[PDB]
């Protein structure tokens, strides 16, 4: 279809649609292994915000930076409302979802 | 209260147009007449206040306070409100 499916033989599938999209299937036998970006795969929700340093916080930013490769990458900061930054598109926006 | 009208408000695809006797309001921004912007068209007459929309629309303001809106017949069936339902039975459905 639109998507390039990548195989694995340990039980990780992925599904990329040559764009910002990506899906990532996880076997059962992974739960409470894995970490990062999308959590750590223990039923629990909540404390899936566990930066690098083993922590849960609040804020989604600093979860977020903790996981950055590069120690010397700038951190992200907060970025303002699309919709109020960018008024003028907001019309068509709602039109168009 | 004689049964004026006191106010017009317009939503026509994200344009806001507020209609009172002597003021025309577009995105809450006083405008002079005649005022195209976005696809809709407001100008005053010796008569009537007429604002056209490009999706089909037009309205009109008279100075015997009268309020007259004229539809394109794309929207038939899908409108509601005070002026019915449009679909050419007068009362089912309203
Ligand atoms: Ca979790």
């Amino acid at each position: 279809g639109i998507y390039l499916v990548v195989d694995t033989d340990i039980g990780l599938v992925l599904l990329w649609d040559k764009k910002t999209s990506i899906f990532i299937n996880l076997s059962p036998e992974f739960k409470g292994r894995v970490c990062g970006l999308c959590g750590n795969f223990d039923d629990i929700a909540v404390n899936d915000f566990a930066t690098r340093s083993r922590s849960v916080v609040g804020d989604v930013l600093e979860f977020g930076n903790s996981w950055k490769l590069s120690p010397s990458c700038p951190d992200a900061l907060a970025p303002k409302d699309p919709c109020t930054a960018n008024p003028f598109r907001k019309s068509w926006a709602q039109k168009q979802c | 209260q004689a049964p004026t009208l006191s106010r017009v408000l317009m939503k026509v695809d994200g344009v806001v147009i507020q209609l009172t006797k002597g003021s025309v309001l577009v995105n809450g921004h006083p405008v002079l007449l005649p005022f195209s912007q976005s696809g809709v068209l407001i100008q005053q007459s010796s008569s009537y206040t007429k604002v056209e929309a490009r999706l089909g629309l037009v309205l009109m303001w008279n100075h015997d306070d009268s309020l007259l809106l004229e539809l394109d017949t794309k929207y038939a069936n899908k409108t509601c409100g005070l002026c019915g339902d449009f679909n050419g039975m007068p009362v089912v459905s309203e």
